[PDB]
């Protein structure tokens, strides 16, 4: 007859994590096959001694203190979840015993110092770390937010992943705790307004958090939540009197969160030390059951609990006078400890190690909750980062959210109606001014030969229509070809500016200074300041002309004009799209302008007005002279008071969209069109005549 | 007699760190005992306690616990701990006994909750009794704007929770909340950037040091910021925190002027005011009695909140022994194997009520917890002061004045003030301006003289003398309008502002209307008498009467608009608040308008009647070109005149309508553009008929 000894083991039923539903059957079908095989315990049988505890701390230490002091002596104890596993691992050291743990994951029981005759099978909570990371990286964030339950198996995770998340530079923003009551917590994020959430609680504190997050519209389109993944599969649509949601309040509460979890099962298929395969203890242990094995609860934490006592059956077969053990003898327990130490095979969740930091597994699972039902996306691997995805996720809109941004929008402005218009108008009169150019070269003068030479009204001529011909490069900008050749448009600006107005206005104002200076004067004139021929005109014309191209020459090649950006006020509404406008102009300019545009247009106005006093002070006194002075007295006014009013106004407006363009536009063409036919109107006129 | 025996739990050896906690409440409560020895309330029984050893262990704690359940007499209630441990592992599994716990170390905040520690009391307020006081703090000086920073562990965190639901209610809003872990000025500089002014913290001691450094850097210290910080600090917290000089960024001279007048909120240990409490001495009496009663250890500070629960105990035990039954209720006594519930039931409810003056006031409870005692400290010259307190059962805040200060002169404020300012016209502009216009008027003046001096003096063209006067009246209508334009919201007082924007328009058009039909009139004339011809006059009046009448169907066109559609004023503001000139009160610019509904309509209609008339005008020109007259009559001036006017008006009005964000520069767009028109009409119209009747 063989002799019994007895282990002691608590067994969670209800609370945060009911296991044993799934946990007893299964060591009453690794028993019964341990007590019955010859080989591993000759003289030997095993008992058990369970007792429920919902693993609630009080009473755990209700049944601790009473297996302790019974008449049957025990040997080993075998705790549940890890509220009640770090407890009995603390409590145990003044009697000398043996914890050894099926369901345990706290991250803070690999510290030796503190418990020392403790070991467990269940690998460590650091392993979902090296995952959620990885999925951060995949849709590009940088800015999250951490929500968890004040234990310290979520605390050690929570330290874990904010120390292994800096070495990828995403940072932690906002935290958030609770004990009971995560009312304030969650009114807190919502006022906060965080958009990626990870939450740490167990299952029951899952509905009281998530009828609290739909009271406050803290879901939809445009907020992730990642979760744990050993829940229930059907964790929201029971029953719980704690709450005031309904079902299908929570149904719409929960759409679209990430779930992570760890494979427990060897896919393969091999020979365990039991002859056994790797699914035939899955169908036997369903059949065992009486419910269905989808709601029983801790069912993926079977083969762990057989491999629990599979090991201390081989252990206690290597040390094979056990029928003496006390309660404060030492030199058993550390012989019991050496024995267990130096042990590994093969089992049915694989090779077991024990005694590590934890991490004897290696792949991972990620799913996704769609419609009231979970959905696999992909695996994935620690070592080798492997990520065998499958393209199985459905967001809103085939792309998921991110955190707010901020886009940059340069203006522009009318490029078809304002612009064009412009075009047209320009296009309409530069071939009437050649025209008419042409006309003043091929027809017979009779009078205008009796007149002046029409050289210098060749040049007025070409003057209007190389100053009407520079619309095109100031309409273009980064529409077109602002990007790189922006300084040769502002060449081109400046350039036309420069020439078409000093050589049309040079050469009527010469023509009004002789007109003046000739006629009643007798004090020094004869063959002064020029010869008689027209090279008089023509030398003060390009005396005048010479000094706009010394101008235009100084500074253009000293402080010449690339490009400058200005930004004003932002956040227009966007379009109920989660972004934020700032809009921009750029145009071409200086460092400085305000000092040479000022100094170039007083210039330039001071001989103006010189001009229009010297064409007022002669009217109606004309002699072996067609219609030549009135006329150009005539366009001179115009010229004058038109540029003179319009040209201080451009400087004050910048906002260019139709107010500086359509300004200077106007002033060009009609001062163009004004000049040209008061000027050879009567021309045609004694012509046809 | 039979006695009884309760349990009790504290270190006591000198190989842990909190032994001599315990030896500094034995004295004390070794005097208790006495106190009751001698009257023997329990007059058939006899009171005895049983005392063991944690050493702040959970293994040893629950060894002994365990050990003295095994080999003990009956007990009946635990009586202590101290650990923040083993307390609550003994505490959170006392239902399955049916016992009850008295304690009066632990304060720890997570103890408050009674949904799971139903046979838990405590003699001492807790890190919940700083909440309410806080409170009451701010109603003696009216602040209502806070931010907190709190640590992330779970005692810090239930106090910062519990706030909220306290300050619910009230009209006192949190404006930020920032929580650290490890590096604290991080966040520092996001409270510097929200700009708050009234901080509340909640972190242990190593952290403390931390704060205070990276406050210094940022400057957020002086005479506009107050820090309320929790003082169970022990003494000279602060010259120990750095053995070495390895604590740099900030040193110590300029860490002392940084931490300067924080407020610190802490428990009270003995009561100031002095009664014959239920022992039969003061509380003067018994503190000479507790420190003459030691030999040589040293003072603890809980040793008046561990004399008065043995009070407590005994007055409960003859409240519940003593009730209507008693025979079963001198048996049911010693049958107690931890299983009877009853017992524990009529235990615990005559626990819930006692109301008595012990040596810390009245000991009265709310849902476990206890109404106590909060004081107040402050930081001065290197050195703690105590400065006021705040009672729980009456819910007053004394303050002891001549102790406390502030580094101003004042009060400090929660936030800066808002000033909401007008932007007003440049008063040189306004003077230059109106000067410029009196002297045209002056010349208006001159050349009124002139056309009514020389009238009848050698024939100067016997035409239009009331044309003429009508022309130079309207223009000098005209200059009241420019006179009437820069007003300014400080000088009106919205006394005759919502008149005078209305009028404007009526002054302005009609001067319009006269001038230009005074104008026109004189071609209708030259027109009229040359044609249908023998010459005489052909009206004395009718061009008056009918430019009268041109004048009236304008005026009613504006009249007919006031009777149901207004035109008023929409003041608006364009907040991008600066700083002044060195100042911080923070300034945002608005400025007033005077607009419509309808500020797109109302323009055409009176610009294309205005464009008709000068289409007329330019009919009466074409008739009087063809003529060459004398200089009777005149046909180019007009048309000079009409076209230096029109271009003028038509680039003003599309001016002065755009400019609105630029308040001074329009004022001095429009003058030029009245003055210009009006000075060159006047010019073209006078004076070539001044030098010809100067000539004569
Ligand atoms: C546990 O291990 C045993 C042996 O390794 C497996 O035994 C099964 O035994 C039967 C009975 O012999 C085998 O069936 C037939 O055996 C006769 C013997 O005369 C032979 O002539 C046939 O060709 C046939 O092999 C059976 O093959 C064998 N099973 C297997 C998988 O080979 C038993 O199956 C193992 N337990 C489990 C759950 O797999
Ligand atoms: C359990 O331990 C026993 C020893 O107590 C092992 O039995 C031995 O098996 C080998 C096989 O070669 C024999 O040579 C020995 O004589 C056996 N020992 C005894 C005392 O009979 C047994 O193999 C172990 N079971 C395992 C490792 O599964
Ligand atoms: C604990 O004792 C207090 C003090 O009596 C109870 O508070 C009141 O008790 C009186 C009678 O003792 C009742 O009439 C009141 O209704 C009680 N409440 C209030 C708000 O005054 C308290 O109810 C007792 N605790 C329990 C659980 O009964
Ligand atoms: C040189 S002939 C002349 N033509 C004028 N207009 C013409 C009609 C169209 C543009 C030309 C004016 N005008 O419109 O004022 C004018 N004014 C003088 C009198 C005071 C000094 C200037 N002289
Ligand atoms: C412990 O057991 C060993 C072997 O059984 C024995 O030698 C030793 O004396 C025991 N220690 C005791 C009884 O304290
Ligand atoms: C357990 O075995 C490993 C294997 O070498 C060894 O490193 C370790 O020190 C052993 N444990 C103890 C407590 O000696
Ligand atoms: C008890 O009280 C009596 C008088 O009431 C007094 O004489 C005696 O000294 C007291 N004894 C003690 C031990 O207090
Ligand atoms: C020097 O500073 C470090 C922290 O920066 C501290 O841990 C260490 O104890 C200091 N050394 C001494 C001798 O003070
Ligand atoms: C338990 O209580 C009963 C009375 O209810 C008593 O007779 C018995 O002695 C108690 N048990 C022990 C071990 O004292
Ligand atoms: C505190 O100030 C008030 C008035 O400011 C004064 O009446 C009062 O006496 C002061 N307190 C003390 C203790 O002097
Ligand atoms: C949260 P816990 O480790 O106690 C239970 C983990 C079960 N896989």
């Amino acid at each position: 007859e063989r002799r019994a000894v007895y282990i002691g083991a608590l067994f969670p039923m209800s609370g945060g994590w009911p296991g044993g539903q799934a946990c007893q059957p299964a060591v009453e079908m690794a028993l019964e096959d341990v007590n019955s095989r010859r080989d591993i315990l000759p003289d030997y049988e095993l008992k058990l001694i369970h007792h429920d505890s919902k693993c609630d701390p009080g009473q755990a230490t209700k049944y601790l203190y009473e297996l302790l002091y019974n008449d049957p002596i025990k040997i080993i104890l075998m705790p549940g979840c890890s509220s009640v596993s770090t407890l009995v691992a603390e409590a145990a050291r003044m009697w000398n015993l043996i914890v050894l743990s099926y369901g345990s994951s706290s991250p803070a029981l690999s510290n030796r110092q503190r418990f020392p005759t403790f070991f467990r099978t269940h690998p460590s909570a650091t392993l979902h770390n090296p995952t959620r990371v990885k999925l951060f990286e995949k849709w590009g964030w940088k800015k999250i937010a951490t929500i968890q339950q004040t234990t310290e198996v979520f605390t050690s995770t929570l330290d874990d992943l904010e120390e292994r998340v800096k070495e990828a530079g995403i940072e932690i923003t906002f935290r958030q705790s609770f004990f009971s009551d995560p009312a304030v917590p969650v009114k807190n994020l919502k006022r906060q307004d965080a958009r990626i959430i990870v939450g740490l609680f167990y299952e029951t504190e899952a509905r009281k958090v998530f009828c609290e997050v739909y009271k406050e519209r803290l879901f939809g389109k445009k907020y992730v939540w990642f979760l744990i993944g050993w829940y229930a599969d059907n964790w929201f649509k029971i029953y719980d009197p704690s709450i005031n949601c309904t079902v299908d309040e929570m149904t719409e509460a929960v759409e679209g969160h990430i779930t992570t979890e760890i494979v427990m099962l060897n896919p393969a298929n091999t020979r365990s030390i039991s002859n056994m395969t790797s699914q035939e203890f899955v169908e036997k242990l369903t059949k065992r059951l009486k419910r269905h094995p989808e709601e029983t609860g801790g069912f993926q934490e079977a083969p762990l609990a057989y491999d629990a006592i599979w090991a201390l059956a081989l252990a206690l077969n290597k040390t094979s006078r056990l029928e003496d053990f006390n309660y404060n003898n030492q030199t058993i327990t550390d012989q019991i400890y050496r024995a267990m130490n130096s042990s590994s095979f093969e089992g049915v969740s694989g090779h077991v190690v024990f005694d590590a930091s934890g991490s004897r597994m290696a792949w991972t699972l990620i799913e996704q909750l769609q419609g009231g039902s979970y959905k696999k996306i992909g695996y994935y691997d620690s070592t080798k980062d492997d990520l065998s995805w499958s393209k199985t996720d459905k967001w809103i809109g085939g792309s998921p959210p991110a955190d707010q941004t901020l886009v940059i929008k340069t203006f522009r402005f009318l490029s078809q109606k304002l612009f064009i218009s412009v075009s047209v108008l320009s296009s309409l009169g530069i071939v009437l001014a050649v025209v008419c150019l042409s006309f003043n070269i091929y027809n017979s003068h009779v009078r205008y030969i009796q007149n002046s030479q029409p050289n210098l009204n060749n040049l007025t001529a070409v003057g209007c229509s190389l100053a009407l011909a520079a619309v095109f490069p100031l309409g273009l900008d980064g529409y077109h070809i602002g990007r790189n050749q922006f300084p040769f448009v502002c060449q081109a600006r400046l350039w036309l500016l420069g020439l078409g107005f000093s050589l049309g206005y040079g050469s009527m104002f010469t023509k009004i200074w002789w007109v003046h200076t000739v006629f009643t004067k007798k004090e020094e004139k004869k063959e002064w300041r020029k010869t008689l021929e027209p090279w008089k005109l023509y030398a003060t014309v390009g005396l005048l002309v010479g000094m706009d191209v010394l101008t235009l020459a100084i500074w253009q090649i000293v402080d010449p004009l690339h490009r400058t950006i200005e930004t004003f006020a932002k956040e227009e509404p966007k379009e109920d799209i989660d972004v934020s406008i700032l809009p921009q102009l750029e145009h071409c300019s200086s460092r400085k302008m305000n000092t040479w545009l000022g100094i170039f247009y007083g210039y330039k106005g001071l001989l103006l007005l010189l001009g229009i006093f010297l064409a007022y002070e002669t009217k109606s006194v004309s002699t072996e002279k067609i219609n030549d002075h009135r006329a150009v007295g005539m366009a001179i006014y115009n010229v004058a008071v038109l540029c003179l009013i319009t040209a201080p106004v451009t400087m004050i407006l910048s906002s260019q969209q139709d107010a500086a363009f359509a300004f200077a536009s106007l002033a060009i063409v009609f001062s163009s069109y004004i000049t040209l036919v008061v000027l050879f109107v009567p021309k045609m006129r004694r012509l046809i005549t | 007699s039979p006695p009884l025996s309760i349990m009790g739990l504290m270190p006591l050896t000198k190989e842990v760190a909190k032994g001599s906690i315990g030896r500094g409440v034995l004295p004390a409560v070794e005097l208790a005992i006495e106190q009751i020895r001698n009257e023997s309330l329990l007059r058939p029984y006899f009171l005895d306690l049983r005392l063991y050893d944690t050493e702040c262990d959970n293994a040893k704690g629950l060894k002994a616990f365990y050990d003295a359940i095994k080999y003990g007499p009956n007990h009946l209630m635990v009586f202590g701990g101290v650990c923040p441990s083993v307390t609550s592992i003994i505490a959170e599994s006392l239902q399955g006994w049916n016992l009850v716990q008295l304690s009066f170390a632990a304060t720890t905040p997570v103890l408050a909750d009674k949904k799971k520690y139903p046979y838990f009391f405590r003699t001492v307020p807790s890190d919940n009794a700083v909440n309410p006081a806080i409170l009451k703090l701010l109603k003696h000086y009216q602040w209502k704007r806070v931010g907190t920073l709190t640590q992330d562990v779970q005692r810090f965190s239930e106090v910062r929770n519990d706030l909220t639901g306290v300050l619910y209610g009230e009209d006192i809003e949190i404006s930020d909340t920032e929580s650290f872990s490890n590096d604290p000025c991080t966040s520092v500089k996001k409270l510097k950037g929200n700009d708050v002014r009234i901080i509340l913290g909640q972190f242990d001691q190593n952290m403390a040091a931390k704060v205070f450094c990276c406050a210094y850097e940022e400057n957020m210290y002086g005479s506009k910021y107050q820090w309320i910080i929790p003082g169970w600090y022990e003494p000279s917290w602060w010259e120990q925190v750095h053995t070495e000089a390895n604590s740099s960024r900030c040193l110590r001279k300029n860490l002392l002027a940084a931490m300067e007048g924080y407020i610190g909120v802490d428990f009270e240990p003995l009561s100031s005011k002095q009664i014959k409490t239920i022992s039969g001495k003061t509380p003067q009496q018994y503190e000479r009695e507790y420190n003459n009663k030691r030999s040589g250890v040293g003072p603890s500070k809980f040793h008046g909140y561990a004399y008065d629960g043995i009070w407590v105990i005994a007055k409960t035990l003859q409240r519940a022994m003593e009730t209507l039954h008693a025979s079963s209720r001198h048996q049911r006594i010693q049958d107690f194997n931890y299983t009877d519930h009853t017992l524990g039931r009529i235990i615990l409810n005559a626990m819930n009520e006692t109301n008595f003056f012990g040596v810390t006031g009245q000991v009265v409870f709310r849902n476990g917890e206890r109404m106590g005692t909060i004081k107040f400290t402050q930081f001065q010259d290197s050195r703690e002061v105590k400065v006021g307190e705040y009672n729980a059962v009456a819910d007053t805040l004394e303050i002891i004045n001549d102790t406390i200060r502030f580094q101003g002169s004042e009060p400090p404020k929660d936030k800066t003030i808002i000033l909401e300012q007008l932007r007003k016209i440049s008063l040189p502009l306004y003077s230059i301006l109106s000067a410029l216009t009196i002297l045209g008027m002056i010349m208006a003046s001159a050349f009124l003289f002139f056309n009514i001096k020389n009238r009848n003096q050698k024939l100067i063209k016997m035409s239009s003398p009331y044309m003429n006067n009508l022309i130079i009246l309207g223009g000098m209508l005209s200059y009241a309008s420019i006179f009437l334009f820069g007003l300014d919201g400080s000088f009106v007082s919205e006394k005759t502002f919502e008149t005078l924007c209305t009028v404007r328009t009526w002054i302005l058009t009609v001067g319009y209307t006269t001038a230009f039909g005074a104008m026109f009139a004189k071609t209708w004339r030259v027109h009229a008498i040359f044609k249908n011809v023998k010459k005489k006059i052909i009206k004395d009046q009718k061009l008056l009467v009918i430019v009268g009448g041109m004048l009236l169907i304008d005026l009613c066109i504006l009249i007919c608009w006031q009777a149901v559609d207004p035109l008023r004023r929409t003041v608006e503001k364009y907040s991008m608040e600066p700083d002044p000139a060195g100042r911080d009160i923070s300034i945002r610019p608005l400025l007033e308008h005077c607009e419509n509904t309808h500020m797109t309509i109302w323009l055409g209609i009176v610009y294309a009647y205005k464009g008709l008339l000068m289409l007329f005008g330019c009919f009466l020109a074409w008739e009087t070109r063809n003529v060459s007259i004398p200089a009777l009559n005149d046909s180019k001036y007009i048309g000079m005149s009409v076209y230096n006017v029109g271009i003028m008006c038509i680039i003003g009005a599309a001016v002065s309508f755009l400019t609105r964000d630029q308040p001074n520069v329009q004022f001095c767009i429009v003058a030029l553009v009245i003055i210009f028109c009006s000075t060159i009409t006047l010019c073209l119209v006078f004076v070539p008929k001044l030098i010809t009747l100067r000539t004569n």
